[PDB]
RNA sequence: UCUCAUGGAGAGUUCGAUCCUGGCUCAGGAUGAACGCUGGCGGCAUGCUUAACACAUGCAAGUCGGACGGGAAGUGGUGUUUCCAGUGGCGGACGGGUGAGUAACGCGUAAGAACCUGCCCUUGGGAGGGGAACAACAGCUGGAAACGGCUGCUAAUACCCCGUAGGCUGAGAAGCAAAAGGAGGAAUCCGCCCGAGGAGGGGCUCGCGUCUGAUUAGCUAGUUGGUGAGGUAAUAGCUUACCAAGGCGAUGAUCAGUAGCUGGUCCGAGAGGAUGAUCAGCCACACUGGGACUGAGACACGGCCCAGACUCCUACGGGAGGCAGCAGUGGGGAAUUUUCCGCAAUGGGCGAAAGCCUGACGGAGCAAUGCCGCGUGGAGGCAGAAGGCCCACGGGUCGUGAACUUCUUUUCCCGGAGAAGAAGCAAUGACGGUAUCCGGGGAAUAAGCAUCGGCUAACUCUGUGCCAGCAGCCGCGGUAAGACAGAGGAUGCAAGCGUUAUCCGGAAUGAUUGGGCGUAAAGCGUCUGUAGGUGGCUUUUUAAGUCCGCCGUCAAAUCCCAGGGCUCAACCCUGGACAG
């Protein structure tokens, strides 16, 4: 058996492949990141003090970065991207606190 | 990238090359950022205007073969 | 380059002011002079340009679907205040 | 006139009107004769004219006038047809083409052969 | 009488005549042209405008064994060397085609700020320690085929974890993230990861310019803005919830109709009119619609998925396909070419290189399609003859024209030699034994087509008799036709000459330059007045127009000027510039 289609069937394969990589690249992110917004409505809507549940929050939060940036280097999310989801995690980590009361910028 | 290289011109049998600095992926005779050399096998006439080559390799621009080997000749690439 | 003076129509929206920019162009066919006019929406924050005012209008950033415009102090203009009589 | 009236478009040119709408912009059109039959002319010229109905590629139908001496044309034949006009003719705006086609050429003419589509006696 | 100008022509037709207003028609240029008759050559160009209608056949994108495991050709064997599916790497987003859609920031031009960027340069640091898979292969098996299914098996520059990081998140505290080896005997080379620049290529945003229609007058509710949450490479009604009621419009919105736009091309005395083939840039599309995936880059012409329409193969259970790539066939049409040669040049892709692939491109072939050059003889030739035609029969005219005598050979024919194009090691030329050069014959191989009433240059005779016919307009033709047909003669152009179509001209006939409105077409029946346009004199101010200087740019090709090169010209090349 010879076959011959280089370019087409290749790279329809290698498509496919990869795109099962990238898919489960993604999926980690939209999940860590969905665990850690679990823990900041279970935290903004009851009362705990914060140095002593920030610390679940922030074994959750560390996780998701690591999700975030190996994907980002992995390749599947380009780096400006994960600036966003990062961003967007310490929003929701500082709006929880100021409705509790620990930490208020005003100028 | 940018290259400097032969734009194919004059007429059927008597060719003429311009030699011009423009990126890589427009077509052979297409647009260009700047107009450097001249060139010809016929009347053996070659000549070309230095500062513009030195100022596109300062900046990057690769040379193909034959462009390559006439900026040898004119020792370009010793100043370099 | 050279920023367009015009008038405030309308000022009720927030952060925001609708300038009449009028311009006098050369009629392409037949040379006399004409006047255009068009309008913007112009983004003000402070919201201190009322109707009738007479504004500078700059360029940035959009803002919106529309406003490109940035509201700005009149640049110069001929004072309106009476001077001496020699 | 006044100038503030010129710049509301008071000017608007009178486009070119063709003379045989029937080619659509074409040097020639080929059709079908549909009827080939005599008609007189506008007085005071009186004759016989040879004209034949024909209907074109572009659908439309036609009147249009068969030059020279004598021809063979008859129904069902399928000609080529040029612009040009007959004075005489109300309504006939086309020739007939003659050596092309089904169309002959006149018989024994000598003079000014290509008009009529004729060879070159030897 | 210095300087500027190298440019503006008319003619016929209404009347018994005239002057006028006014239309129609002609003389000129140009074609991507077609048709008729005729046709020797060369040079450079051009060649489906219609059906973005169907497509049989063959070819148009691959490369890397120096990322990797295998097996297959030989060889005597892993000393030599080849091919090869497979996994990986970059490339298939460029190049090629077409103008359906698009009245739009799509295009041209000028600005901006919130971005991205593989390959290429410039630069600052690095590359520890492990582990797990998956094809290939093997065995078993389903299929007519296409293509599959189980179980094992294995390598890597392919996947995953841990350590460290001048980066990312964040007010901070803190938190988080990387690697790959392959060549060589070594030196060293090509790579890899993270930053920071550069150039080029892309994404957005805005001013201006960007067709016809009022017998299309209201249109718009994520619509026009604000916040909060999301989303995007980045700004943004890009998305969503809430708040507010705006936004556009008689200077033409919305709706309908047409159209790819621009450098440019054709015409014009100019002002400007018409158009967007070849050639160059941009957009948009890939059988009809919609999706995303991979990736620096696509919503991807020769990739994937679906639906639809249509074609093919089938052992009928299922599959295969997309010429608006090069040629080629059908069909439509007045109409538009060979199922050619070659990678040698230039340009691309991959590679350490050798090199491979390039229907991009370079060339050939077909066609008077067009522009340009040359030829179809030169000099002499009783003033005597044959013949055509006219003739008041005297003669005239075809006519120095032929015949005839000499000279010459561009072209034709028969032989010879024979390039540059190839780029610095030789080698390597599809064109092609072509362009050119030398010899030998020999006037030898080569002229047609319109017109001859006026515009309009060129006239008579026989034949016909309001017939046959001509004609661009006026109009000819009823017995002697300068207007029909024939002959002879002449005139105009000439390898072309005519006819038809399209556009500008002439047309001052849509008028800014450049017209009119008492009676020729044309003053609202008459006022009041809103928008709109213009608006007295004097002094000052400002500097929007206006004016002058300097800078940036308005791509190259084209047009203009000045040289240079193909024997000349057309064509090509260099340099430069008025306009605006
Ligand atoms: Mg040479
Ligand atoms: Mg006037
Ligand atoms: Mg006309
Ligand atoms: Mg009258
Ligand atoms: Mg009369
Ligand atoms: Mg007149
Ligand atoms: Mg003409
Ligand atoms: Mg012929
Ligand atoms: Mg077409
Ligand atoms: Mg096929
Ligand atoms: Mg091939
Ligand atoms: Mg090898
Ligand atoms: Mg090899
Ligand atoms: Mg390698
Ligand atoms: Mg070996
Ligand atoms: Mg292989
Ligand atoms: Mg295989
Ligand atoms: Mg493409
Ligand atoms: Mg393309
Ligand atoms: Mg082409
Ligand atoms: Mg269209
Ligand atoms: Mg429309
Ligand atoms: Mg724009
Ligand atoms: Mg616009
Ligand atoms: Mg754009
Ligand atoms: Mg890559
Ligand atoms: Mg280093
Ligand atoms: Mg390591
Ligand atoms: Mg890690
Ligand atoms: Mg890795
Ligand atoms: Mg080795
Ligand atoms: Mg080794
Ligand atoms: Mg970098
Ligand atoms: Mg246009
Ligand atoms: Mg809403
Ligand atoms: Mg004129
Ligand atoms: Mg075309
Ligand atoms: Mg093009
Ligand atoms: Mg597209
Ligand atoms: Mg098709
Ligand atoms: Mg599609
Ligand atoms: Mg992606
Ligand atoms: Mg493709
Ligand atoms: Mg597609
Ligand atoms: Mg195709
Ligand atoms: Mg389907
Ligand atoms: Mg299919
Ligand atoms: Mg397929
Ligand atoms: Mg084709
Ligand atoms: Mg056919
Ligand atoms: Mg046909
Ligand atoms: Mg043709
Ligand atoms: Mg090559
Ligand atoms: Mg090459
Ligand atoms: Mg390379
Ligand atoms: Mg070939
Ligand atoms: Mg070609
Ligand atoms: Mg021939
Ligand atoms: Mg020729
Ligand atoms: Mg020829
Ligand atoms: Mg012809
Ligand atoms: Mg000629
Ligand atoms: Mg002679
Ligand atoms: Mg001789
Ligand atoms: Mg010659
Ligand atoms: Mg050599
Ligand atoms: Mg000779
Ligand atoms: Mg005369
Ligand atoms: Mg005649
Ligand atoms: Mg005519
Ligand atoms: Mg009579
Ligand atoms: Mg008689
Ligand atoms: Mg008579
Ligand atoms: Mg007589
Ligand atoms: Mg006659
Ligand atoms: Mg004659
Ligand atoms: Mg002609
Ligand atoms: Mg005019
Ligand atoms: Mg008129
Ligand atoms: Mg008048
Ligand atoms: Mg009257
Ligand atoms: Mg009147
Ligand atoms: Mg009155
Ligand atoms: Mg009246
Ligand atoms: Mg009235
Ligand atoms: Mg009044
Ligand atoms: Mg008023
Ligand atoms: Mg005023
Ligand atoms: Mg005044
Ligand atoms: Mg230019
Ligand atoms: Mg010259
Ligand atoms: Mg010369
Ligand atoms: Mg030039
Ligand atoms: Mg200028």
């Amino acid at each position: 058996t010879l076959k011959k289609a280089d370019s087409a069937a290749k790279r329809t394969r290698q498509a496919e492949t990869r795109r099962l990589r990238n898919k489960a690249r993604k999926s980690e992110v939209k999940t860590r990141m969905r665990k850690v917004f679990e823990a900041l409505d279970a935290l903004k809507k009851k009362s705990g003090a914060s140095t002593e549940e920030l610390v679940p929050i922030d074994n959750l939060i560390a996780e998701a970065y690591s999700a975030i940036d190996k994907a980002v280097v992995k390749g599947t999310l380009h780096r400006n991207t994960a600036a966003r989801r990062k961003s967007r995690l310490a929003r929701n980590k500082k709006v929880v606190e100021i409705h509790h009361g620990w930490y208020t910028p005003s100028l | 990238m940018v290259k400097l290289r032969l734009k194919r011109c004059g007429r059927k049998q008597r060719a003429v090359y311009r030699i011009v600095a423009i990126d890589v992926r427009s077509r052979r005779e297409g647009r260009d950022l700047q107009k450097v050399g001249f060139y010809d096998p016929i009347k053996s006439q070659t000549y070309l205007n230095v500062p513009a080559i030195l100022d596109f390799l300062e900046k990057g621009a690769q040379p193909t073969e034959t462009v390559y080997d006439i900026l040898k000749r004119a020792e370009v690439f010793k100043e370099f | 380059m050279r920023s367009m003076q015009g008038k405030v129509i309308c000022a009720t929206n927030d952060k925001t002011v609708n300038v009449e920019v009028v311009r006098l162009a050369p009629h392409p066919k037949y040379k006399r002079r004409v006047r255009k006019k068009k309008k913007y929406q112009a983004h003000d924050p402070d919201n201190q340009f009322k109707v009738g005012d007479w504004v500078q209008l700059d360029k940035c950033r959009p803002i919106s679907k529309t406003k490109t415009f940035l509201a700005v102090a009149p640049e110069g203009r001929q004072s309106s205040a009476t001077r001496p009589k020699p | 006139p006044t100038i503030k009236q010129l710049i509301r478009n008071t000017r608007q040119p009178i486009r070119n009107v063709t003379k045989s709408p029937a080619l659509r912009g074409c040097p020639q059109r080929r059709g079908t004769c549909t009827r080939v039959y005599t008609i007189t002319p506008k007085k005071p010229n009186s004759a016989l004219r040879k004209v034949a109905r024909v209907r074109l590629t572009s659908g439309f139908e036609i009147t249009a006038y068969i030059p020279g001496i004598g021809h063979n044309l008859q129904e069902h034949s399928v000609v080529l047809v040029r612009g040009g006009r007959v004075k005489d003719l109300p309504g006939v705006r086309y020739h007939i083409v003659r050596g092309t086609l089904d169309a002959v050429g006149v018989k024994d003419r000598q003079q000014g052969r290509s008009k009529y589509g004729v060879k070159k006696p030897k």
